[PDB]
DNA sequence: ATTATATTAATATTATATTTA
RNA sequence: GUUGAAACAGGGUCAGCUUGCCGUAGGUGGCAUCGCCCUCGUC
């Protein structure tokens, strides 16, 4: 419940950032204070502000892969936790990480939505 | 600068038209989900203000913020080489330059605006605070879906024949928008809201809603302007109160409202007389 | 990687937001701003605003496309998760909101696929 | 999934609509545009308007079906579902929006079945 | 589900021609085109127009039941529905445009029962 | 003391008479 | 029964005394449900 929240919230980011290159004031930098404790807070807007963010990729084929990814996350995530425990917001950690390295990797995202 | 308080009690409605769309839903107005208020906010005022005064002045040291040509950066630039360009030690500087905009422009001496960009120059807590509207009566969306003889892009949905792009375009039947709001002192003597630009800002409010149209909007008025000037900078009584003496209720036997003749607005200016005045303006 | 028989008024309201944006992007591939770029921003707290516009533009984005049996199953499977949907609420608790959008994300998942709706379809 | 006995009106409008777009399907079924693709953009905000030419053609619907039992079914279901709508009121509150669809859909599923509808009509 | 005290133009009319196609329909099973097959379609708007020839044809339906007996309690409904419609209008307003089709359904579903109308014949 | 940046999937649910002293 | 025996982690300590998420901003430019149809053939 606290890896797929951590890959989720770095796959919003990558998102975020792809849309707007200057990013100043990220969705990171306002909802990460909370996204690793309370996620039904976080996610409960982030999850509005993502389809505006695929919306605004000049590639839409990009916003594909990245929405077809961000299904591939929250499909091992029943349900979205009350908050996470001092555990779980490492995972969240270890899973924002994990997830923002895999996407900035040579081709592994294209390699990964090629394959369904 | 002013030195009394004002709590008006803005009032006005919406004939047929999308007044204030879009809690990002589509193009519907904000309405109340629990019960069906509707719901307007004090930028859609503001708006509405600043193209009053756009259309009604053209001179200087009322700035009006100009519309999509008009990068903030670009203007706190221009702002920032004119008197304190270096020599004024960053911080004080920043208040000097605060200070400057607030003498030349209108809508941060009356309201406020973003000067924390690159070259910052502090920020503006304002005086004039409007807030968010709320009708009474739970209004009804209409919906009225309008069709377009002529496509747009060149996409594959454009047939063979009939080049169509239909949609929707939101209207609503009526809702008087009991709009709330108050202005403050201690913030207008440091912005240097002077008594000219609160009289400038009432008849804006007054007059915003004969100019500012559109066919979204469809027509909208004001119904009643009821300012609380106070008599001192201290809190004599809470405004709750003050502005509940003021309601607006359903008339007669009826289920919905249609216009001004549904409506009882309920004025009983009994006991706030005390150390406080009344105007009316729009009403 | 979805549960269809959870008997959660989020879970059902995200799966049918995730169904009316499949129908909305099969109806015509180059979109530019689906609904999902308009109506969510409100869908998960007030849905009987813009479910109902849904509702309406629905059989037109069904017409729409280019095969009549896809709307057949389309609303097969919107009538499939709406079952356990007594009612369109006012406004979702936080818990219901998280599970918006994971009902959401999950429909999308199980509809983006080689063979499941189909399949899932067949059995009824 | 279906309540008919909520005693809402926009569930029983709802329901209605769905019996209306059903009876029409099966009226033939190479349909291009139903009443869905236009009725049913007006159905939840001005239902007097629209519910009246419904009522209008539903008799000559349920005479172009080739078999007069369904029709005599689909009139059965048409008035159980009515039974709790008391008047056609003039416009849906939001929640009452939502029920409509709610409704809706929720009845298109319970048409939409095998031994269902027969199945309630024999006990009556 | 029938209010028989509501003081409705629209739903007295409605109940009235709810009664008048339950006539004829028992007056021959095998009936292919009724009166809602083409009455119903300006009914709630030029009521005045299609009622005459119904209360013209309406004797003649009751004659042609093969239970005397039968033809009262329908005459002795219509004319307690009828109480409340002090004259037939013009035209009807919206919303009585869709009482009409209110009573209507309601006094079908009233009448196609085992015990009910003769049971509220009995009391009177 | 960065990265990366182009489209998943799509062909029909259902469909046979309440009630009539 | 003559060959490693005995073994304290302690007595016990407020992690705070606290701090405005904000200053604040138009879903918009606006788009015909349409171009159309004998209620009939008639007893």
């Amino acid at each position: 419940i606290g890896y797929v929240l951590g890959r989720l919230f770095a796959v919003l980011e990558k998102i975020q950032a792809e849309a707007n290159p200057g990013l100043n004031a990220t969705i990171a930098d306002r909802y990460f204070g909370s996204a690793s404790s309370t996620p039904i807070a976080v996610f409960g807007t982030l999850m509005r502000l993502l389809p505006h963010h695929l919306n605004k990729l000049e590639f839409e084929g990009r916003a594909v892969q990245l929405q077809w990814e961000i299904r591939q996350i929250l499909e091992h995530c029943q349900r979205f936790p009350n908050h996470l425990n001092l555990e779980q917001q490492g995972l969240f950690a270890i899973g924002y990480y994990h997830e923002t390295q895999f996407l900035f990797t040579k081709d592994a995202l294209k390699n990964l939505f090629n394959e369904a | 600068t002013i030195e009394k308080r004002y709590d008006f009690v803005f009032l006005f409605d919406v004939q047929d038209g999308n007044p204030n769309g879009d809690p990002d839903a589509g193009n519907l107005p904000r309405i109340d989900p629990q019960t069906g208020e509707g719901l307007v906010t004090d930028v859609c005022l503001k708006r509405k203000v600043r193209n009053f005064i756009q259309m009604t002045q053209n001179d200087e040291h009322h700035d009006i913020f100009i519309r999509e040509k008009g990068i903030l950066n670009n203007l706190i630039d221009e702002a920032h080489e004119q008197e304190n360009v270096k020599g004024k030690e960053k911080g004080e500087k920043t208040e000097a330059a605060r200070q400057y905009m607030c003498s030349r422009y209108y809508d941060i001496r009356t309201f406020g605006a973003v000067m924390t960009t690159g070259k910052n120059a502090g920020q503006v807590r304002g005086p004039v605070q409007l807030t968010f509207s709320r009708s009474i009566d739970p209004i009804m969306t209409l919906e009225h879906s309008i069709t377009r003889m002529a496509v747009t892009n060149e996409k594959d949905a454009s047939e063979t024949g009939d080049n169509r792009t239909m949609g929707r375009k939101f209207t609503v039947p009526y809702g008087l928008y009991r709009c709330h709001g108050f202005i403050s002192t201690h913030f207008a003597k440091q912005t240097g809201f002077s008594e000219n630009d609160l009289e400038l800002f009432w008849q804006a409010l007054v007059n915003m809603f004969d100019h500012d149209h559109s066919a979204a909007r469809g027509q909208m008025n004001a119904r009643g302007l009821y300012v609380f000037e106070h008599s001192n900078n201290l809190g004599d009584a809470p405004a709750d109160s003050l502005f509940k003496r003021i309601q607006v209720v359903k008339k007669d036997g009826v289920e919905v409202v249609r216009s001004f003749d549904d409506y009882l607005v309920s004025v009983d200016d009994k006991n706030l007389e005390e150390t406080k005045l009344l105007r009316k303006l729009g009403g | 990687g979805l549960d269809r028989n959870r008997q959660d008024i989020g879970y059902v309201l995200g799966r049918l937001f995730a169904v009316l944006e499949k129908i909305q992007a099969e109806a015509n591939p180059g979109l530019n701003a689906t609904i999902a770029d308009r109506y969510f921003g409100s869908a998960s707290s007030t849905p009987i605003a813009v479910f109902g516009t849904l509702m309406r533009l629905l059989p037109h984005h069904l017409n729409k496309l280019e095969f009549e049996g896809r709307a057949v199953q389309l609303q097969w499977e919107i009538r499939q998760i709406l079952e356990h949907c007594q009612r369109f609420p006012n406004h979702l608790n936080l818990e219901q909101q998280g599970l918006f959008a994971i009902g959401y994300y999950h429909e999308t998942q199980f509809l983006f696929t080689k063979d499941a709706l189909k399949n899932l379809f067949n059995e009824a």
